[PDB]
C-alpha cells in the first residue's frame, strides 16, 4: 500500500511503530517490507518482528507458519532460544486462551493438544541450551504442564469412578505413572485406584495397594 | 336445604345478626344473596356476596349499615342488621345463585320473617266463637276461635290438635288502631256434629310462649 | 493495537504458573515395586536462578 | 332505574285454555330475562332462564317470546295446580335487580253464592271493652262484594274491617269475614245488628242479623 | 595479460564473494574469456544476471549485466471466472513469483503454461498477454491480460454395442448434457474429465445390475472440432448378455458365526445377476462383523461363471481378524465443553471391547444435543501390536447462544429494553439457561428458567423456572387493567429410552387482578368460577394462588438441531390443576416436527411440522383465560401478528374511566357508546391445530463455506383456534367463532441466516384465508428458536 | 449476471465487391430438416443427371439435373423400431459406382443401395466411424475408423476382406486422414502425425512416415485445416500434416523429395505446378509444387468459415458459411465476383464438375450453381 | 426401588473357555498371544502376571463376572493359574 522506500528507510519505519508499538500499523509496514523485499540483510530480524507482532496483535497460526520458516531457513542461529521459547509460549497461549478466566474456573477439561505441543518444545529448547535466560519461567510453566496434564487425567478418572468402570481407570491410572509420580492428584488417586480394585476382589491387589498407601499415605 | 335464623322481634335502632346454613350443597363456589319480600308484595334485593369475600354488593336503599358475609368452613352466612327502622320489617330469605351459566338464582330457603317495632309483645286474647245454629240445623255450620290483642305475629292455631279439619279457614290477622294483631280461625263442620264432635281450639303465640287450649261448646242456638 | 505501560518486556495473562506449587517424588517402600520411570518427561534438572515473568524480557536483538 | 311491568296484577282462567302472560321493559334489553313463579306459602321458584328455556324437570307447557321491549310468556292446556304468583325479573344491569310485581293466577268456575253465618261476640270479650260482631261469607266467586252494617237501622262501615281468605285449592271460592267492633258500652245500647251483603253469586242483597238477650 | 583489478558487479541480495565465486582469478592472475563464459553458464544456472559481460581494461577485469530477480509486482486482467489463486497456483508450479526468472522469451512458455491451464480447463479458445512496467534496477511488474473468449461446447454423444436399450434412456443419469430439457431451462453444457468418468462408471454399474457380465469397454473418442464448439464423443464397448445368479458358494474365518453369517447371503433363485448386491450384502457383511468387533476383516467375491448358459457360481472367501482392541479414546475440538459432557453419551467405553454400533450411537446422540458445528472420528489403529486400536473425535464445537433484542415498529417507548438471552451449555458447562423479562411504561415482566440436564451419571435433567410479570398498568397503578402475577414451575426429566425422554414435575402461581374490562367469555369463565361482579365498571379485582402437576413426553429420533436433515422429534406436555387448589383445568399440547429428505444429498428435504392444543375445566368448570393458546407472530405462524388469532374479544359499554383525555377511549357511555360493542382484538382460546408443510430450498449462489452454515425453504401454513364453551344463546347476532371453520392460511418463504449473534430469519409470505380484522406484515424478522 | 458477460473474437468482414461475371444459381431445390449446427465428412453428388441426395436425419433423395425434380425419396429412417426411428446421422458423404450407391454412418451401418430406386443391396455392421468419407475402388471397400482402424470389405456384398488397427492419438481428436490409391494400393495420413502405405490386397504395410512437429500439450494444428488428403504425382505424393507441414515424398517409399514443413496451411487443391490454397488465417496462396512458393495470395477474408476450394470456368471459386461466395484469379488472387445467398451453413465438398457448380447447406440446402 | 433405564455396559478381556481348555504350564507370552489376543491388565509391581476377565452389566438388577489371572515366572513362563467366576 504505502510507497516503496529504502529497507533501511522501511526498517526505520518500523522502529517508529515499535517505539510507538502500534502493531497495526507495523504489521503494516513488515507485511510491504517482507513483499517488497522478500530477501534483505535484516529479514531475519524482520520475521523476529513479525511473530513478535503477531504475539502482540493474537495472530497465532501466522506466528506458527512464520516460526516454521524461519526454522527451515535459519535452523542455524544464535539467538534460538528467543525463537522456540516464544514457540512454546504460543502454544501456551492458545491452549488457555479463553474469557472463562475472568471467573476463577479451571480450564483442565479441554484438549491438551498444546501443553504437550509445548511440553515437547521447550525440552528440547533446554536440552539445546541449558544455559539462557529464558529457561526459569519455561521451567515454571513445565510444571504448570504436568499439573494441568495430571489434573485432567484426574478428571477423566473420576468420570469413570461415577460410571464405575475400573478397567481404563486402570490403564489411564497406569499411564499417568509412568508419566509421572509427582502430584497430590497423583496422592488423591492412589485410593481410586484401590477401590475400584477393591470392587473386582482384588484383595491381593488391595492389600498391595494398603501398603502403597500405608508407606506413601503422607 | 337452606336453614335460616334470625330474630323475632326487636327495636327500631338495635342490631341482629342472622345466620343461615346449606346443609346437602357444596357452598362453595356458589354466589349468595339476601333478599327480602314485605307483605303488600315489594320484592328488593338487598345483598349479595361472592363464592369468595372479593366482590361484595349492597343495596342503595341498605348502605354498608348492614353486613354480609360467608364462612365455607361453617358452611354459614352471616347477616348483621344495624341501624334499624320500622319499615325494615320484612320477610328475608337466604338465596342462591346459579352455577357455570350466572346471571340468576336457583334456591331459596323457607323465608325468615323479622319485625322490628317500638311496641312489646303482647300475649293473646282468646274468645270463643260459638256456631250460628239459627241458619239452619239440618245443614251445616261453623264455629271458631278469636285471637286478639295478641302481639307480634304469628300465632298456630288448630282445633283438637289437628283431630278436627273439617274445612278450615284461619283469616289473616287485622291490625286494629291499638297497634296489635287480632284474627278469627274457623271451621265449618256439619250441624249433626254438635253434641257428637268436641271442639277445642289449640292456640299458641311462640314469641309469648302462650300455649291456651279454648273449648266451644256443640250448643244449637 | 492496545497495550497500556506498553508490551516491551511484559506478560500477557496472570502468573500462577510462576507461583504454582512444588513437587513430590515417592520413597516407594520396600518390596512393594512401583512403575517404572519412563516417557520424556524426567524434567531436565535446572541450574537456572535467572529472571522471570515480568523480570523477563521480551525483544528480537 | 329498570321498570318490570306487569299487567294485569291477578289473573283468572279456565282449565285447558292457554294464557299469553305479558311482561313489559323499559330499556330495550337484549333478551336478558328471567321468570319465577312463588305459590302461596312456598319458596319461590325458578320458571325460565335466558329469558326462553325452561328449566330441568318442569313440563314444555311453559313458554318464553318477545324482545327487550315486550315479553311474554305462554301456558298451554294450564292445570289446576299452576295456580301461583309470576314475576319477572332482568340481569341485563347486575348491580341492581327490579323484580316483577307478581302475576296472581286465579282459576274460573261459575259463581258461588256464600253460605251467610253471622257470629256474635263471646260473653268474655263484654267483660273487657269491646263488642265484636262478625259476617261471614264462606264460599263465593269473584271476590267482589258489598257488606255493610246496619244497627237498629243505621247505616254504618267505617269502623268494620274485612279479611279475604285466597281462592281455595278444591271448590275456588272465597271466603270473608267482616268483623265489626263496638265498645262493651255501646255494644249494649242498640238491639238489632245486621250485616247486608250484595254479591254476584247472589241474586238479592242477603241480610243476615242477630237481637241481643238471646245466644 | 593478469588481471589487477575486478568489478563485482552483482545486487539485491549478493556481494563480491558469489562473482569472485564465479571468478577463477584473484588480483595477480593470468586473465581469460573461460571466465565470461562460465560466468554466463553459472548466471543462468543460478539464474540471477540475465547477461554478463565480463571485459578487461586492459588487464583489468569489470563485470556488467542484467538481472532475472526482482519481480516487483504481478497484475491480472479479464480473468473472469478464474481465481488468481489458481493462477498462483500456476505461478508456484512454474517455479515463478518475485526474485525469480525473467527472460522475456520465456513468456511464451508463460502463456504455454496458462494456456495448458484452459488446456486443462475445458477450453482451448482462449490466450493472454504478460506486459512489463519496467521498474529500476531489474524490477519489473507483471501485468496479465486474459483473452478469454469462451469454451468449446457439447454437441452429441454417440455409442454403438447398444440394441438392448436407448442411449438416451442411459445418457439421462449423467452430469451432462447434448441437450437441456425445457421444464428444467437451466443446465450445464460444459465438459468434464472426471464427470465422464463417473458416467462411464455409471455405465459400468447399470449394466451390471441388468447383469451383462460380459460388458465391457472398448474405448471411446471424443470430438476434437475446428472452430473450437464441437465436442462429440463416439464409444466402443460390448453390449455383452446378461447372466442368471444361479449360486453362491461362500467360505472364510468365521469366528463361528456362520449361522448368521448365512442369514445375510439369504436369495432366492431367479433373481438376476447384480454386483451392486453384491457390494451391499458384503457391507452387512463387514457391519456384523463390527457388531461383535472386527477392525480389518478381508473380504472377496469370485464369480465362477458359466458361459455355457450365462450364469454364476460365486464364491466368497473371507479373513476375520480379532476382538476387543478397545484401548482409549480421544477428542479433539474442546476448547469449551467438559471431557465429561461427551462421555456420558459415549455407549462405548474405553477398557472394553469394541461394537462400531455403539460409536454410531454415539455420534448419533451427540448430535441430536444441538450443541457442535461438524462431527467426524477415526478408528485410530494402534501401532504397538494389532491387537488394540485407539480412537480420535477430531471435530468442532459451535459458539452459539443469543442474547434477544428489538422488534417491529411500535411506539416511541415499548419497542425496546426487553430482555432475553440463552447460553444452553452455559459457561462451556452443558447448565443450560434462558433469561428474559421487559420493563415497560405499561408493565414488567422478569422470567427466568435454568436446567442441568445432567445432575446424575444418567442425564437426570433437573429444571428449574420463576416468573414475575409485574403487570399492573405500570407507572399508572391506578384505575387499569391490572393483571400482576408471579409463580414457579420446577420439574424434572427422565431418560426413559436412546430416543425417548419424560417429563414430570410441579408448578406454584399467584395471580392478581384490578379493574377489570367488561367482556363476554370473560364473564363467563368467572360465572363458571362463582363470582358474580357488575358487568358495567372497571372497578373489579380478583385474586388467586394456586398449585399444579405438569408432565410430558418426548420422541427424539433424529441428527441434529444445528440444521436437522432426517428423522423427527415431537414434544408433549400436559399439566393440571390439583386437588386443594382454586381453580380446575387441564391443559394439554403437542408440538411435531419431522424432516423427511429426498435424496440423502440432504439438499432437496421435506418438513412436516404441526401443533396440537387442548386444555379445559374439571368440575364443569372453565379455564383461566390467560393460559389460552395463541398463534401468529412469525415464530410460530408468519404473515400474522402475535397472539392475533382465534376467537376474539368482545366489548360491552363501559361505565368507568377515572380519566377523559379527550375520550379517546373506545366504547363508553361516557363516550356515548351502547348497542353492545363487537371487537376485533384478540384473546386467545382452548383450542388449537395448526399445520405446516414445507420444502428445503438449497440456495440461489452461495459459498460452500457458510452456505453449510445457513438453511433456506419454501412453505405452505395454515392452521385455526376456536372454543367449544361457545354458544348461540346471545352469541347471536354476532360472528359466531365456535367452530373450527374460520381457517387461516397462507405460504411463503424461509430465511435462515445463522450469525455468532444467535440465529436469525427473515421471512416473507402472504395470507389468503383472511377472515375479520385480523393484521399481518410479510416482509418480518426475527430472532427466536422456533422450529 | 452470467448470462450477460459473454466474450469472443471476431473475423474479418466483407471487403470491396466485385461482379466482373456476375453470379446466380442454376436454381434451388433444397431439402428437408437435415444437419443442424453440426459437421461431418457428408456432401451431396451427381452422374449422368441422376443427382444423389441426403439428409443428416434418413432421408434420401434421388433427383433430377437441370431442376431438382425429385425422381424418388426414401429413408434408412425405419418407421418401425424404437431408435428415435433409426436417424441415419452419417459419418461420411456419398459415395456411388455402378448401378449401386455406397453411403457409410455413425453408427457403423453401412449402406450398399440399388440405383433407380436407392433399395438396400444391404447393411453392414463395421467397426468405428468416419472421419474420412467411405472409399469404394477397385473391387474393394474401403474404410477410415473412428477406432484408428482400416476397414476392408467387399464391393459386390460389403462381405470383409480384412481389417487393419491403426496407432490412437491421445484425445482421440477429430480430423481426417483421407485414404487414396496408388497402382493398386492403400495409401494414407494419420492423427498420430504419420503417413501409411499399405498393401490394399490384404492391408500389408508397405511403409509409414512421421510429418509432424515435435510438441506435447500443443497437440495438432486446429487452424491446419481440412484437405488433409494425400495428393499423388506420378512418383510423389504431396500433403500436409495436421501442423499444415508440407511434404512431397516418395510414392513408393515416403522418403521426402521436399517439404514446406515450415509452411502452415489449411485447404488447398492443386493445379500443374500452381498449387490454390487457404492459410491459416483464411488468407489465400497460390504455391509451387517446388517449395510452397508464393505464386499469389489474397488476404481479405480470415478467419472464416470457409470450406475446400474449386475451379469452375477458369476462375476460383469457394464460399462460407454465411452464403457468401467469392468467384477469385485464378492468376494474382483478386476478386473476380462475390454473392451473398444465405446463411444455413456450409462446411462440404463443393462440387463444380460437368461445366456445372453444385453445392448444399444444412437445411438451407441444395442450391444448384451456374452464373 | 426401582430406579429406571439401567444402560447396557460391558467391558472387555474374553471370549471363552474353550480357550481356557487348549493351554496349561510352561507357555509363554507369545504362545498365549497368538490366541489370547492381549492382557488388557497384567501386574505391574511384580512378574508377570495377566489377569483374563470377563466383566458385564445389563439393565436393573443383573450382573456378570468370569475372573482369572495367571501367573508368570522370570522368563515369562506360567507358574500359577486361578480361575474362578463371579461372586
Amino acid at each position: 500500500e504505502v510507497p516503496d522506500n529504502p529497507p533501511n528507510e522501511i526498517y526505520a519505519t518500523a522502529q517508529q511503530k515499535l517505539q510507538d508499538g502500534n502493531w497495526r500499523q507495523a504489521i503494516t509496514q513488515l507485511e510491504a517490507l517482507d513483499n517488497r523485499y522478500p530477501f534483505g540483510p535484516y529479514s531475519q530480524q524482520v520475521q523476529l518482528d513479525l511473530i513478535y507482532a503477531y504475539y502482540k496483535n493474537a495472530d497465532l497460526p501466522l506466528a506458527q507458519a512464520a516460526i516454521d520458516r524461519f526454522i527451515r531457513l535459519n535452523p542455524t542461529h544464535p539467538n534460538i532460544d528467543y525463537v522456540m521459547y516464544m514457540r512454546g509460549l504460543t502454544n501456551m497461549a492458545l491452549d488457555d486462551s479463553a474469557l472463562q478466566g475472568f471467573f476463577g474456573v479451571d480450564r483442565s477439561d479441554r484438549d491438551p493438544q498444546h501443553a504437550r505441543a509445548a511440553f515437547s518444545d521447550f525440552s528440547k529448547l533446554v536440552r539445546g541450551y541449558p544455559n539462557s535466560q529464558y529457561t526459569t519461567d519455561a521451567t515454571k510453566r513445565l510444571v504448570f504442564l504436568k499439573d494441568r496434564l495430571a489434573k485432567y487425567e484426574y478428571s477423566v478418572a473420576e468420570y469413570y469412578t461415577e460410571r464405575g468402570a475400573w478397567v481404563a481407570v486402570v490403564n489411564r491410572v497406569e499411564g499417568m505413572l509412568r508419566d509421572y509420580p509427582d502430584t497430590q492428584a497423583t496422592r488423591d488417586a492412589l485410593p481410586l485406584m484401590e477401590n475400584a480394585y477393591r470392587q473386582m476382589q482384588m484383595n491381593a491387589q488391595a492389600e498391595k495397594v494398603a501398603k502403597i498407601i500405608a508407606a506413601n499415605s503422607s | 336445604q337452606l336453614v335460616e335464623s334470625g330474630g323475632g322481634l326487636v327495636q327500631p335502632g338495635r342490631s341482629l345478626k342472622l345466620s343461615c346454613v346449606a346443609s346437602r350443597f357444596t357452598f362453595s363456589n356458589y354466589g349468595m344473596n339476601w333478599i327480602r319480600q314485605t307483605p303488600g308484595k315489594g320484592l328488593e334485593w338487598v345483598a349479595y356476596i361472592g363464592s369468595t369475600s372479593s366482590h361484595i354488593y349492597y343495596a342503595e336503599t341498605v348502605k354498608g349499615r348492614f353486613t354480609i358475609s360467608r364462612d365455607n368452613a361453617k358452611n354459614t352466612l352471616y347477616l348483621q342488621m344495624t341501624g334499624l327502622r320500622s319499615e325494615d320489617t320484612a320477610l328475608y330469605y337466604c338465596v342462591g345463585h346459579v352455577r357455570k351459566l350466572g346471571a340468576f338464582f336457583d334456591y331459596w330457603g323457607q323465608g325468615a320473617m323479622v319485625t322490628v317495632s317500638s311496641a312489646s309483645t303482647k300475649g293473646p286474647s282468646v274468645f270463643p266463637l260459638a256456631p250460628s245454629s239459627k241458619s239452619t240445623s239440618g245443614g251445616t255450620a261453623a264455629l271458631g276461635c278469636l285471637v286478639k290483642d295478641y302481639f307480634p305475629e304469628p300465632v298456630t292455631v288448630s282445633w283438637n290438635s289437628g283431630a278436627l279439619t273439617s274445612g278450615v279457614h284461619t283469616f289473616p290477622a287485622v291490625l286494629q288502631s291499638s297497634g296489635l294483631y287480632s284474627l278469627s280461625s274457623v271451621v265449618t263442620v256439619p250441624s249433626s256434629s254438635l253434641g257428637t264432635q268436641t271442639y277445642i281450639c289449640n292456640v299458641n303465640h311462640k314469641p309469648s310462649n302462650t300455649k291456651v287450649d279454648k273449648k266451644v261448646e256443640p250448643k244449637s242456638c | 493495537c492496545s497495550s497500556d505501560s506498553r508490551y516491551k518486556r511484559q506478560v500477557s495473562g496472570d502468573e500462577a504458573y510462576l507461583e504454582a506449587a512444588p513437587l513430590a517424588e515417592l520413597h516407594a517402600p520396600a518390596g512393594m515395586i512401583l512403575p517404572v520411570t519412563s516417557g520424556d518427561y524426567a524434567i531436565p534438572v535446572t541450574n537456572g536462578s535467572g529472571a522471570v515473568g515480568k523480570a523477563l524480557d521480551i525483544r528480537p536483538p | 332505574d329498570i321498570q318490570m311491568t306487569q299487567s294485569p296484577a291477578s289473573l283468572s282462567a279456565s282449565l285447558g285454555e292457554t294464557v299469553t302472560i305479558e311482561c313489559r321493559a323499559s330499556e330495550d334489553i337484549h333478551s336478558r330475562l328471567a321468570w319465577y313463579q312463588q305459590k302461596p306459602g312456598k319458596s319461590p321458584q325458578l320458571l325460565i332462564y335466558n329469558a326462553n328455556s325452561l328449566h330441568t324437570g318442569v313440563p314444555s307447557r311453559f313458554s318464553g317470546s318477545g324482545s327487550g321491549t315486550q315479553f311474554s310468556l305462554k301456558i298451554n292446556s294450564l292445570q289446576s295446580e299452576d295456580v301461583a304468583s309470576y314475576f319477572c325479573l332482568q340481569y341485563y344491569n347486575y348491580p341492581p335487580y327490579t323484580f316483577g310485581a307478581g302475576a296472581k293466577l286465579e282459576l274460573r268456575r261459575t259463581v258461588a253464592a256464600p253460605s251467610v253465618f253471622i257470629f256474635p261476640p263471646s260473653d268474655e270479650q263484654l267483660k273487657s271493652g269491646t263488642a265484636s260482631v262478625v259476617c261471614l261469607l264462606n264460599n263465593f266467586y269473584p271476590r267482589e262484594a258489598k257488606v255493610q252494617w246496619k244497627v237498629d237501622n243505621a247505616l254504618q262501615s267505617g269502623n268494620s274491617q274485612e279479611s279475604v281468605t285466597e281462592q281455595d285449592s278444591k271448590d275456588s271460592t272465597y271466603s270473608l269475614s267482616s268483623t265489626l267492633t263496638l265498645s262493651k258500652a255501646d255494644y249494649e245500647k242498640h238491639k238489632v245488628y245486621a250485616c247486608e251483603v250484595t254479591h254476584q253469586g247472589l241474586s238479592s242483597p242477603v241480610t243476615k242479623s242477630f237481637n241481643r238477650g238471646e245466644c | 595479460f593478469v588481471v589487477k583489478d575486478i568489478h563485482f558487479e552483482g545486487l539485491q541480495r549478493v556481494a563480491v564473494g558469489a562473482a569472485l565465486l564465479s571468478m577463477p582469478v584473484r588480483t595477480g592472475d593470468t586473465v581469460n574469456d573461460e571466465d565470461i563464459s562460465n560466468t554466463i553458464r553459472a548466471l543462468f544456472a543460478t539464474g540471477n544476471f540475465e547477461d554478463v559481460r565480463v571485459l578487461r581494461d586492459g588487464d583489468t577485469l569489470l563485470v556488467q549485466v542484467k538481472e532475472r530477480p526482482t519481480i516487483a509486482s504481478i497484475t491480472f486482467s479479464g480473468n473472469k471466472s478464474v481465481k488468481d489463486d489458481m493462477l498462483k497456483q500456476n505461478l508456484e508450479a512454474s517455479g515463478v513469483r518475485v526474485g525469480e526468472s525473467l527472460d522475456r522469451t520465456t513468456i511464451a512458455d508463460i502463456e504455454k503454461g496458462l494456456e495448458d491451464f484452459y488446456y486443462s480447463v475445458g477450453k482451448y479458445s482462449a490466450s493472454v498477454k504478460a506486459v512489463v512496467t519496467p521498474l529500476p534496477r531489474n524490477r519489473v511488474d507483471l501485468k496479465l491480460v486474459f483473452q478469454e473468449g469462451v469454451s468449446a461446447e457439447i454437441q452429441q454423444i454417440n455409442i454403438v454395442g447398444n440394441h438392448a436399450f436407448t442411449t438416451d434412456e442411459l445418457i439421462s443419469h449423467f452430469q451432462l448434457r447434448d441437450e437441456v430439457p425445457w421444464w428444467n431451462v437451466v443446465g450445464d453444457r460444459k465438459y468434464q474429465k472426471q464427470k465422464l468418468a463417473g458416467d462411464l462408471e455409471t455405465l459400468r454399474s447399470y449394466y451390471l445390475d441388468r447383469g451383462y457380465a460380459r460388458f465391457n469397454i472398448d474405448s471411446t473418442q471424443v470430438s476434437l472440432t475446428p472452430d473450437k464448439k464441437g465436442i462429440y464423443v463416439t464409444v466402443n464397448i460390448t453390449e455383452g448378455d446378461q447372466y442368471k445368479l444361479s449360486g453362491v458358494e461362500v467360505s472364510g474365518n468365521l469366528a463361528g458365526h456362520s449361522a448368521e453369517i448365512e442369514q445375510l447371503t439369504k436369495i432366492e433363485p431367479g433373481e438376476l445377476y447384480n454386483g451392486t448386491k453384491v457390494t451391499k450384502m458384503e457391507d452387512d457383511i463387514k457391519k456384523l462383523l463390527g457388531r461383535y468387533g472386527y477392525a480389518y476383516p478381508r473380504v472377496q467375491s469370485m464369480p465362477e461363471i458359466n458361459d455355457a448358459d450365462k450364469t454364476v457360481k460365486l464364491r466368497v472367501n473371507v479373513d476375520a481378524g480379532n476382538r476387543f482392541y478397545v484401548r482409549k479414546i480421544r477428542f479433539e475440538g474442546n476448547d469449551t465443553s467438559k471431557d465429561a459432557v461427551l462421555r456420558r453419551e459415549m455407549r462405548q467405553m474405553e477398557g472394553a471391547w469394541l461394537g462400531s454400533d455403539l460409536v454410531d450411537q454415539g455420534k448419533e446422540r451427540l448430535n441430536r444435543l444441538g450443541f457442535f458445528e461438524t462431527v467426524d472420528t477415526d478408528t485410530q489403529r494402534v501401532p504397538g501390536s494389532p491387537d488394540q486400536v485407539d480412537v480420535v473425535y477430531k471435530v468442532k464445537e459451535r459458539n452459539t447462544g443469543s442474547f434477544n433484542f428489538g422488534i417491529g415498529y411500535g411506539t416511541e417507548s415499548g419497542v425496546s429494553f426487553q430482555a432475553g438471552v440463552q447460553q444452553d451449555n452455559w459457561l462451556g458447562t452443558g447448565y443450560a439457561v434462558g433469561i428474559n423479562g421487559t420493563k415497560n411504561d405499561y408493565q414488567t415482566y422478569a422470567e427466568l428458567s435454568v436446567t442441568n440436564p445432567y445432575f446424575t451419571v444418567d442425564g437426570v435433567s433437573l429444571g428449574g423456572r420463576l416468573f414475575y410479570n409485574d403487570f399492573q398498568a405500570d407507572d399508572a397503578d391506578l384505575s387499569d387493567y391490572t393483571n400482576k402475577s408471579y409463580g414457579t414451575d420446577v420439574t424434572l426429566g427422565f431418560p426413559i429410552n436412546e430416543y425417548n425422554s419424560l417429563r414430570a414435575g410441579l408448578g406454584y402461581v399467584h395471580n392478581s387482578l384490578s379493574n377489570m374490562q367488561p367482556q363476554v367469555a370473560m364473564w363467563r369463565y368467572l360465572y363458571s368460577m362463582g363470582e358474580h361482579p357488575s358487568t358495567s365498571d372497571q372497578d373489579n379485582s380478583f385474586k388467586t394462588d394456586d398449585f399444579t402437576f405438569n408432565y410430558g413426553w418426548t420422541y427424539n429420533k433424529l441428527d441434529r438441531g444445528y440444521f436437522p436433515t432426517d428423522g423427527s422429534r415431537v414434544n408433549l406436555t400436559g399439566k393440571v390443576t390439583i386437588p386443594g387448589s382454586d381453580n380446575e383445568y387441564y391443559k394439554v399440547t403437542l408440538d411435531t416436527a419431522t424432516y423427511v429428505p429426498i435424496d440423502d444429498d440432504h439438499k432437496w428435504v421435506v418438513l412436516g411440522r404441526t401443533r396440537w392444543g387442548y386444555g379445559d375445566g374439571l368440575g364443569g368448570k372453565e379455564m383461566p383465560f390467560y393460559e389460552n393458546f395463541y398463534a401468529g407472530g412469525s415464530s410460530t405462524v408468519r404473515g400474522f401478528q402475535s397472539n392475533t388469532i382465534g376467537p376474539k374479544a368482545v366489548y360491552f359499554p363501559h361505565q368507568a374511566s377515572n380519566y377523559d383525555p379527550d375520550y379517546d377511549y373506545e366504547c363508553a357511555t361516557q363516550d356515548g357508546a351502547k348497542d353492545l360493542c363487537k371487537s376485533d382484538d384478540a384473546v386467545g382460546g382452548n383450542a388449537m391445530a395448526v399445520a405446516s408443510l414445507e420444502f428445503i430450498t438449497p440456495t440461489p449462489f452461495i459459498s460452500d463455506k457458510y452456505a453449510n452454515s445457513v438453511r433456506t425453504s419454501f412453505f405452505w401454513d395454515m392452521g385455526t383456534v376456536w372454543d367449544t364453551n361457545w354458544d348461540s344463546s346471545q352469541y347471536s347476532g354476532y360472528p359466531d367463532y365456535s367452530d373450527p371453520s374460520n381457517i387461516r392460511m397462507s405460504a411463503g418463504i424461509a430465511l435462515q441466516w445463522m450469525s455468532p449473534l444467535g440465529p436469525l430469519v427473515f421471512s416473507y409470505a402472504q395470507p389468503f384465508k383472511k377472515y375479520d380484522g385480523d393484521k399481518a406484515e410479510q416482509f418480518q424478522f426475527n430472532i427466536g428458536k422456533t422450529w | 449476471l452470467f448470462n450477460s458477460e459473454e466474450d469472443v473474437v471476431k473475423m474479418s468482414p466483407l471487403p470491396t465487391v466485385e461482379n466482373q461475371f456476375t453470379p446466380t444459381t442454376a436454381w434451388s431445390t433444397s431439402v428437408g430438416s437435415g444437419i443442424g449446427n453440426f459437421y461431418s465428412n457428408l456432401h451431396p453428388a451427381l452422374a449422368d443427371n441422376v443427382v444423389y441426395a441426403a439428409d443428416r436425419a434418413g432421408l434420401v433423395k434421388a433427383l433430377n439435373a437441370d431442376d431438382g425434380k425429385e425422381i424418388w425419396s426414401v429413408s434408412l429412417a425405419e418407421k418401425d423400431g424404437w431408435f428415435s426411428k433409426e436417424p441415419a446421422l452419417l459419418s461420411g458423404g456419398v459415395t456411388v459406382s455402378g448401378g449401386h450407391v455406397y453411403i457409410g454412418s455413425e453408427k457403423a451401418q453401412v449402406y450398399a443401395l440399388n440405383t433407380s430406386d436407392g433399395t438396400v443391396a444391404w447393411q453392414t455392421k463395421v467397426a468405428g466411424e468416419a472421419l474420412s468419407r467411405p472409399v469404394v475402388s477397385d473391387g474393394l471397400v474401403l474404410i477410415h475408423t473412428s477406432n484408428g482402424q482400416l476397414q476392408a470389405l467387399n464391393e459386390a456384398d460389403g462381405a470383409v476382406k480384412w481389417t487393419v488397427n491403426l496407432d490412437m492419438p491421445s484425445l482421440s481428436l477429430r480430423g481426417e486422414s483421407a485414404p487414396t490409391t496408388a497402382f493398386g494400393a492403400a495409401v494414407v495420413g494419420g492423427d498420430n502425425g504419420r503417413v501409411s502405405a499399405v498393401l490394399m490386397e490384404q492391408g500389408q504395410m508397405i511403409w509409414q512416415q512421421r510429418i509432424s512437429q515435435a510438441t506435447g500439450s500443443t497437440e495438432i494444428d486446429r487452424l491446419s485445416d481440412v484437405d488433409t488428403t494425400p495428393v499423388v504425382v506420378n512418383g510423389v505424393v504431396f500433403a500436409l500434416a495436421y501442423n499444415g507441414n508440407l511434404t512431397a515424398l516418395d510414392l513408393r517409399s515416403g522418403q521426402i523429395m521436399w517439404k514446406r514443413e515450415l509452411g502452415s496451411v489449411n485447404d488447398f487443391i492443386v493445379d500443374g505446378n500452381r498449387i490454390y490454397l487457404v492459410d491459416q488465417n483464411d488468407r489465400v496462396m497460390a504455391l509451387t509444387i517446388d517449395g510452397g512458393v508464393t505464386l499469389w495470395t489474397q488476404s481479405d477474408l480470415l478467419h472464416r468459415l470457409l470450406t475446400s476450394p474449386v475451379l469452375y470456368n477458369g476462375n476460383l471459386v469457394v464460399g462460407d458459411s454465411e452464403g457468401y461466395l467469392h468467384w477469385i484469379n485464378v492468376e494474382d488472387g483478386r476478386f473476380v465476383a462475390q454473392q451473398k445467398v444465405d446463411s444455413s451453413g456450409f462446411q462440404t465438398e463443393p462440387v463444380a464438375a460437368d461445366g456445372k457448380l453444385l453445392i448444399q447447406a444444412k437445411d438451407g440446402t441444395v442450391y444448384s450453381i451456374t452464373r | 426401588e426401582r430406579v429406571v433405564y439401567r444402560p447396557d455396559i460391558n467391558q472387555g478381556n474374553y471370549l471363552t473357555a474353550n480357550d481356557v481348555s487348549k493351554i496349561r504350564v510352561g507357555m509363554t507370552q507369545q504362545q498365549v498371544a497368538y490366541a489370547l489376543g492381549t492382557p488388557l491388565m497384567s501386574d505391574p509391581f511384580g512378574t508377570n502376571t495377566w489377569f483374563y476377565v470377563f466383566r458385564q452389566q445389563p439393565g436393573h438388577e443383573g450382573v456378570t463376572q468370569q475372573t482369572l489371572t495367571l501367573t508368570f515366572n522370570s522368563s515369562g513362563v506360567l507358574t500359577n493359574i486361578d480361575n474362578k467366576p463371579a461372586l
